[PDB]
């Protein structure tokens, strides 16, 4: 979280942490509240979102399931939804937390190989976190979708 | 522009390797004549070429 | 790095003088476009790759022969080479955005590259023309993005142009 | 013996191909096919 | 600034700015009217707040203005005052942007060096900065006093 | 000089970014006393382990002599 | 570190679910209290030198570990015994600001307790001084965040025991 | 400056001694290679400003150096370019003609990195046009007579590297 | 660096064409040359610390540069003229082995000049001594290998001039 | 040193490409101040020395800078000190005319730091003396054109720190 | 370290003996043998990434260690996690090249057992995921090259063990 | 660096004579010298502190330097500028101990000019801020250790300017 990074930084520099940084901590605390609104939004519609996304998604890649493809199987094609929903309940975390450790140390750092290794398109894992925003943001309401909106914008930029 | 200038000298980044690059190349970054390693390297390329 | 207001900080601490009303204008003016500041950074982290692949795609067609061979583009090792660069170019733009002042974007970016483009025989006028273009292209997004003001966008990209231009007249 | 004579020897003369105008000038190589 | 630091901790990692950061950068933007607001508040008062401190200080600590002082005299008063007005400047400074990094770079680095050399206790002047930072509070509001707080404190901890 | 002999485990956390070829993490060294706080420090603050930790060289409780 | 926010996420990642009613009232409480531990920390960091010479004074001072024959005799080793207690009230600070032990247990006990043990180090002393740490805090902050704190330091008390 | 001959000479006056047997064998090397060297000169200012052009032909001409915004772009830029060849093959050739390089380093490799650095000037790029000046010098005046203007010329590559 | 085989290709892609017709030339030259530089190269390599010796004594020998006031005068001035000496036989094998001098350009010519002014070693004293040195190859391999690595072996003199 | 005009011109050159529509905009927009521009600059140019009187009297004069001792002592110092500031006050004319302060980095801001150094300049005084002569301009001429003006006197004055 | 040769040159030198019969036909042997040897490292280098990746596929892929809660889960530990598998692919081919197993325990097998324990990575499915990269590059690069593979892959995975 | 001893062996080594009666003189002129050296250096590293202190308050202070926009200004920079006076100071001592300014030009002089000049740092106040160390350490140490002292500092001013 901010608490987190400010207390990193403070043992970085060897010394307490400073009034901006005191400031942005009491910030963070505040908008508390509606990071826990995120939570409960993201957690009880994923699943419309989740298939809107996946639909969406292999609707403009008809490849993966489409035969020499990548989820030919029942068991990649859940394997692909569980992507999706991991990748939700990790961008749910990060917005938690505030800021994108989370999001970084659980399904970000390393990602790329991640998917080389199976085989798995980086840019098509990355229009997949696209459609997955682009359907949040729209099942989310105007300011808490721009809450939101940068930590996909964030993940889009490390996969890709 | 700028107010200063670090000294813009040369730089030659390897584009690709070739078998005799490898074996100079290592004998001179290991402050070598080059031994039987390199030599036999350099022997088989050449009459392979 | 300086920012906006650390570089009037810096103005202001060099005669000893107190925050006046013209520096408190300033600062205002600056905390007021803020907003339009990180609307504009939040585009550009958004649409960033696609923005310097678009960005190359446009500037290799208006100079076909940075990807032909001898060109400064030519493998794929090269190629890579130059959306790194284009890719350190957007980032430092957005950088110096947020910070409403290209002392970071002098300190980071421009201090050294006639010197290292020269080292390795990069051109720098197809760089300054690649910036140019990820510069209208970025303008043209956050004119179709409900932006409010946009005109500082084309300031780091300006300045990025003059200080790693050549001086032709 | 003589088959050293990598260097010392007369050296291989190469072709470079003499610079010649490329696609930044379509426009005006099409300008010149209309102006024949 | 704020923005210097989130932006050189963005460009450490040589990502975009993260999320959390730029939620730090707003809500610095949005502060920026009491910043400024304070700031004003303390430059206009620079006069008043500089002789009450002083006065406090030179009550409280009369050694330092006692003949084998460090302070004694009229031209070491007048540069004591000096350099109180010094602190006061930077302590705007800081407030205005939202940090002590202005602070800390001009009148924090070697500052125990540099008052050892000219023979000033430093704990008298850490006293005459919290002083400063009395008279100060006494003129704002309680937020602003907290906020103007942070800053007082900062120099308070550099200097002793 | 004081010695400390120190195991202790410190795994890297930016290989997979840096693509840096691997480290044998652990190790039993023996570290002087006058940089043992800055490694210990270091070792602490990079996420890694002290398993165990001597004093190899130099009598506990020693006033004078000490290098 | 391993935050107190953080700690819930952890949880809920480790177990491959999403953060509940039963870790979301914990999260609520670490909200609520955010202000408090924020206000600590600010008063501590403020505080820093007096508490640790405060504690140092009610505790090792005047006594047989500070005389001569004592571990805190030399001035060296009374540096060294200082610099350790002011780390000591700086990640006491950390651990208050962020709702959890967790650097205490990562960056406090990973290898004190036994370089302690091979410098001969006295522990009852060492908690005592930690002891009379928690006490100056306390006071000087209030009951209200000085147990909260008071929390952390008995955490590091028994990791050194 | 010094040529061979002044070379030889300067060696012998240094150690205070006459003109030895080794010495007589250099000077003696050196004049069986002069009527090749009066040649390859004479050669070279024959066509000293075509083998430029062709050198920058195969080197700059419609390329990045010289497109708008390269250091080569403007007239004058290009005039400034031309002078710079022009230099270094009068220089490579009064190089030849003494049998030695020192000329080079008395007259243009003294200060010229540091000219090009504060130019602004591509180390890189003129290196590349010297090294086909190389092969368009090789042409017209053969192949031993090239290979000692080409080491001129290599000379004069390694400085400005 | 880069040998005879990568400024082959260099040469074949900035022209943007396969190697038709010449570029096999110098290639099937290169690789015909191969064997024999490599039996010379070994042979160096053995006899490393003989042609040192001998090319001493021809060169440096009983001169003022061995006697007192002289860059060869103290013990550590001809250690590190001897390692030199190696310095110079070893990249002129490297540049034989890799038909190229570009090897001698970046790791040997980069900082020459500057190292050796700045020292103050005689630049004619180590020119005389490289010579013997390649005369002293040239006699322990052959006329023909001699005369392949005195080509590198007089660029390296060149350069120092 | 570039103006805004040139300064466009040349961001299009190093280009190639003719004026677009932003160029003229940028053209445009600098025409539209060009009124006030001349205005302040023609005001200035009558008000010369008047304003020179007037800052000389705001912050050297009656001070340990104009008094024995003082590097503006001596009558030729004072001389050449108002000469110093008429050079500041004309040069900041001309960066007003031309929209930017590449006349100030090319002409005023180029070797003054050492200058001054060397001939024992006071910075800070000289420092002062440029902003009592922009607060003395800004007056005579305007909010708008003594801010304008302003901004290349603090450019000189931040250069000179 | 040491490959069949070394061995087999140290197991003679250790009683002081030349080489018998013994040493004799294990160097024949493993000179039959090299061919294969480099073969199979060959095909191994060339189809590298392939033997982790099925080796994964066919081990650890939707497994416990990929669920949530294990060692495998986060993208950070699967690539650390592929990261170890490959330079065990690397080190069990330069065993197989060497002829030699002691490479293992020279560079792999000093800490990598009690490291893991320390991070409390799971032995057993480490070792099963060495069997699994058995059999790939068994299958792979054929039985001949499989089993002798294997034998330094066992190796390891007792080592782990 | 170099001491009067080393200097007097070195001047007869680099022509090789033995110590004769000329040498020998100055090495007992300098043991001659060495007591009083000694006291110097003892005096002065008592009082490294107070002779800066008095320096700088004798000739930098209240001046324009540490005024704003001068370069004492910050509290870092003035730090600096008192550890530039330690290091001539120190030096200085080194220097007179030795009874030869060789550590003061190899490690005190050669390139502190270039940074200096970099730096902006002023070099006539410099010189006389050594100046009124010369003076105070004369005044505190006597007229025969003051003026060997003093020689050394004028051989550092020499050296900046
Ligand atoms: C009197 C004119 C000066 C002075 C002295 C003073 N000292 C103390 C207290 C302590 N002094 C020490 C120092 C040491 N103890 C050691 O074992 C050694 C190792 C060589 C040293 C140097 C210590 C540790 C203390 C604290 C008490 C203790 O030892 O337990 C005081 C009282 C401090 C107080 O307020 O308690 C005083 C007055 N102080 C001055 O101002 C004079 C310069
Ligand atoms: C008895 C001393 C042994 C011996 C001597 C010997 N030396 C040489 C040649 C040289 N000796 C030196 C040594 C030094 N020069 C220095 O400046 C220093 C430090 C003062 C030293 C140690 C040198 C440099 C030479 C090279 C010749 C020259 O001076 O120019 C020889 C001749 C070797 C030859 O073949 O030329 C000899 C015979 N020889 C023995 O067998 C004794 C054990
Ligand atoms: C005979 C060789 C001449 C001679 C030599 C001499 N050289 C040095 C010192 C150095 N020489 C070098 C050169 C190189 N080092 C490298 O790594 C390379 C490429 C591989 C080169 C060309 C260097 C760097 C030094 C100094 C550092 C070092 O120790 O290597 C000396 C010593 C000079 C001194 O007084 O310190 C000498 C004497 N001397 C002669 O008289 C011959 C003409
Ligand atoms: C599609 C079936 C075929 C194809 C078409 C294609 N290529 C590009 C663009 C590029 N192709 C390359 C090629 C190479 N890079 C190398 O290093 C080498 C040797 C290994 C080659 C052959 C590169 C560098 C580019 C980008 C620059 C450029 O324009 O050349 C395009 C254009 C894509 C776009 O417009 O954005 C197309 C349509 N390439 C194939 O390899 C297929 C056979
Ligand atoms: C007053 C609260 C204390 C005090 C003050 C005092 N200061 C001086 C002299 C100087 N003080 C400074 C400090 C600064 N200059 C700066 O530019 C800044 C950074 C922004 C600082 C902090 C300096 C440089 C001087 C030297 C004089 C000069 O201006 O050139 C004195 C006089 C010392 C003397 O005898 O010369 C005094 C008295 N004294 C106290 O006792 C208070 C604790
Ligand atoms: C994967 C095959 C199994 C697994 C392992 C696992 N290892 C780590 C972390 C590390 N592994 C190493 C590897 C080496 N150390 C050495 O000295 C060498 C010898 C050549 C090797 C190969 C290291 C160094 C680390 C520490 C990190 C670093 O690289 O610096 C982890 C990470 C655990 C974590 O969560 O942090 C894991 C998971 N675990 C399994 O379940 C697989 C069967
Ligand atoms: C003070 C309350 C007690 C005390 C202290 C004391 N400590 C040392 C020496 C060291 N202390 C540490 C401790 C740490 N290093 C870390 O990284 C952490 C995290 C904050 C801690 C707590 C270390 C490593 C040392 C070694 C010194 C070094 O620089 O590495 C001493 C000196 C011991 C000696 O001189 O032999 C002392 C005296 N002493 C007491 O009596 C108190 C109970
Ligand atoms: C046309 C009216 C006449 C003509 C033209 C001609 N020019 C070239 C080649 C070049 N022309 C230039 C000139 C400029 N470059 C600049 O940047 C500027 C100012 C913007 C000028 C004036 C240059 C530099 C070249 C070199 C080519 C290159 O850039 O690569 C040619 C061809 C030369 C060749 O060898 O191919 C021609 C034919 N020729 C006529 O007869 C007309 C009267
Ligand atoms: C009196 C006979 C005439 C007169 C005098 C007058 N002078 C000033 C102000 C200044 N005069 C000087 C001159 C010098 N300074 C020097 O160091 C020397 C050379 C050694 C000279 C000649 C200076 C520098 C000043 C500036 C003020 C200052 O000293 O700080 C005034 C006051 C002007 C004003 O308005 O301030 C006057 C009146 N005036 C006459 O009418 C007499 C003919
Ligand atoms: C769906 C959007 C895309 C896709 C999916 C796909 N994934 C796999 C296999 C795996 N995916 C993961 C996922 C993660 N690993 C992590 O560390 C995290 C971050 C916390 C995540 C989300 C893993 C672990 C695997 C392998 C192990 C397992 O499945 O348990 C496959 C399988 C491919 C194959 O079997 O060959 C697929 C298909 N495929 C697409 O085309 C979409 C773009």
């Amino acid at each position: 979280s901010v608490v987190s990074q400010v207390i990193l930084q403070a043992d970085d520099q060897l010394r307490y942490p400073t009034s901006g940084e005191l400031k942005g901590i009491q910030a963070f605390l505040t908008t508390g509240a509606q990071r826990i609104r995120i939570a409960e939004t993201l957690a009880e519609n994923e699943k419309k979102i989740v298939d809107q996304a996946q639909k969406q998604l292999f609707k403009k890649h008809p490849e993966y399931r489409a035969p020499g493809g990548n989820a030919y199987g029942q068991r990649q094609y859940n394997q692909c939804l569980r992507d999706y929903g991991w990748y939700l309940r990790l961008v749910t975390y990060g917005v938690l937390a505030g800021n994108k450790e989370p999001i970084e140390t659980t399904g970000l750092i390393g990602v790329k190989e991640m998917y080389n290794s199976l085989n798995v398109p980086v840019p098509g894992m990355v229009d997949a976190v696209t459609v997955l925003k682009d359907a949040a943001l729209g099942l989310l309401s105007a300011e808490d979708a721009n809450e939101t909106a940068p930590y996909f914008d964030y993940i889009i930029q490390f996969m890709s | 522009s700028v107010k200063a200038s670090g000294g813009s000298s040369l730089a030659r980044p390897q584009l690709y390797q070739t078998v005799p690059v490898s074996a100079i190349s290592q004998a001179e970054q290991q402050d070598r004549f080059l031994e039987g390693s390199e030599l036999n390297e350099l022997t088989a390329y050449f009459q392979s070429g | 790095m300086r920012d906006a207001v650390t570089t009037l900080i810096k103005n202001y601490d060099l005669t000893g003088r107190y925050l006046d009303r013209n520096a408190m204008d300033e600062l205002k003016a600056y905390f007021e476009s803020g907003s339009a500041r990180i609307a504009a950074a939040a585009m550009i982290n958004a649409n960033s790759a696609t923005i310097v692949k678009r960005a190359a795609a446009q500037l290799f067609e208006e100079i076909p022969e940075l990807i032909r061979p001898s060109g400064n583009a030519y493998t794929t090792r090269r190629f890579s080479a130059c959306l790194r660069d284009m890719d350190y170019y957007l980032r430092y733009a957005s950088y110096a955005l947020i910070a409403a002042d290209n002392n970071v974007l002098d300190e980071r970016v421009l201090q050294g590259l006639r010197e290292t483009y020269n080292s390795l025989g990069v051109p720098i006028g197809p760089t300054v023309r690649g910036i140019q273009i990820m510069k209208e292209m970025i303008e043209a997004m956050a004119e179709d993005s409900s932006l409010n003001s946009t005109d500082f966008i084309a300031s780091p990209f300006d300045h990025m142009t003059r200080e790693l231009s050549e001086l032709s007249v | 013996p003589s088959q050293v004579a990598f260097a010392s020897g007369d050296p291989i003369p190469q072709n470079v191909a003499r610079r010649t105008p490329g696609p930044s000038l379509n426009r005006f190589k099409e300008m010149a096919r209309q102006v024949k | 600034s704020i923005v210097t630091k989130s932006i050189v901790n963005a460009d450490a990692e040589a990502r975009y700015l993260s999320p959390g950061e730029l939620d730090r950068i707003k809500a610095f933007v949005t502060g920026g009217a009491a910043r400024l607001r304070i700031a004003e508040t303390l430059t206009g008062s620079r006069e008043t707040i500089v002789k009450q401190a002083g006065d406090r200080l030179f009550q409280k600590r009369p050694d330092i203005v006692s003949p084998g002082g460090n302070a004694y005299g009229e031209e070491m008063t007048a540069t004591c005052l000096r350099d109180m007005d010094y602190y006061l400047r930077l302590v705007t400074y800081g407030v205005v942007s939202g940090d002590v990094t202005p602070i800390e770079e001009i009148g924090l680095v070697g500052v125990r060096e540099m008052y050892r050399s000219l023979g000033t206790p430093i704990e008298a002047v850490a006293q005459s900065v919290r002083e400063m930072k009395e008279v100060a509070s006494g003129l704002m509001s309680s937020d602003d006093a907290a906020e103007a707080s942070a800053y007082f404190d900062f120099v308070i901890g550099k200097m002793s | 000089m004081r010695m400390f002999r120190i195991t202790a485990c410190v795994p890297s956390q930016t290989r997979i970014r840096t693509q840096r070829e691997l480290q044998n993490t652990y190790f039993t060294k023996l570290v002087p006393y006058d940089n043992w706080f800055r490694e210990q420090q270091r070792i602490m603050k990079m996420g890694g382990k002290i398993v165990k930790v001597e004093l190899a060289t130099g009598r506990p409780g020693t006033n004078a002599g000490l290098a | 570190m391993q935050d107190a926010i953080t700690a819930v996420i952890n949880s809920a990642d480790v177990q491959g679910k999403y953060l509940d009613g039963a870790a979301m009232d914990k999260l609520k409480s670490y909200f609520a209290s955010g202000e408090l531990r924020v206000r600590a920390a600010s008063v501590i960091s403020a505080n820093a030198a007096t508490i640790v010479k405060e504690a140092v004074a009610k505790s090792l001072l005047y006594s047989d570990v500070t005389r001569p024959g004592g571990n805190m005799y030399t001035t060296r080793r009374y540096a060294a015994c200082i610099r350790d207690l002011d780390y000591y009230l700086r990640y006491a600070t950390y651990a208050m600001l962020a709702g959890d032990a967790s650097i205490l247990d990562e960056r406090v006990l990973n290898g004190l307790k036994e370089t302690y043990n091979s410098l001969g180090v006295p522990i009852s002393s060492t908690v005592q001084a930690i002891q009379a740490i928690k006490e100056v805090t306390a006071s000087l902050v209030g009951a209200d965040a000085g147990k909260e704190m008071g929390v952390y330091l008995d955490y590091i008390c028994s990791g050194l025991s």
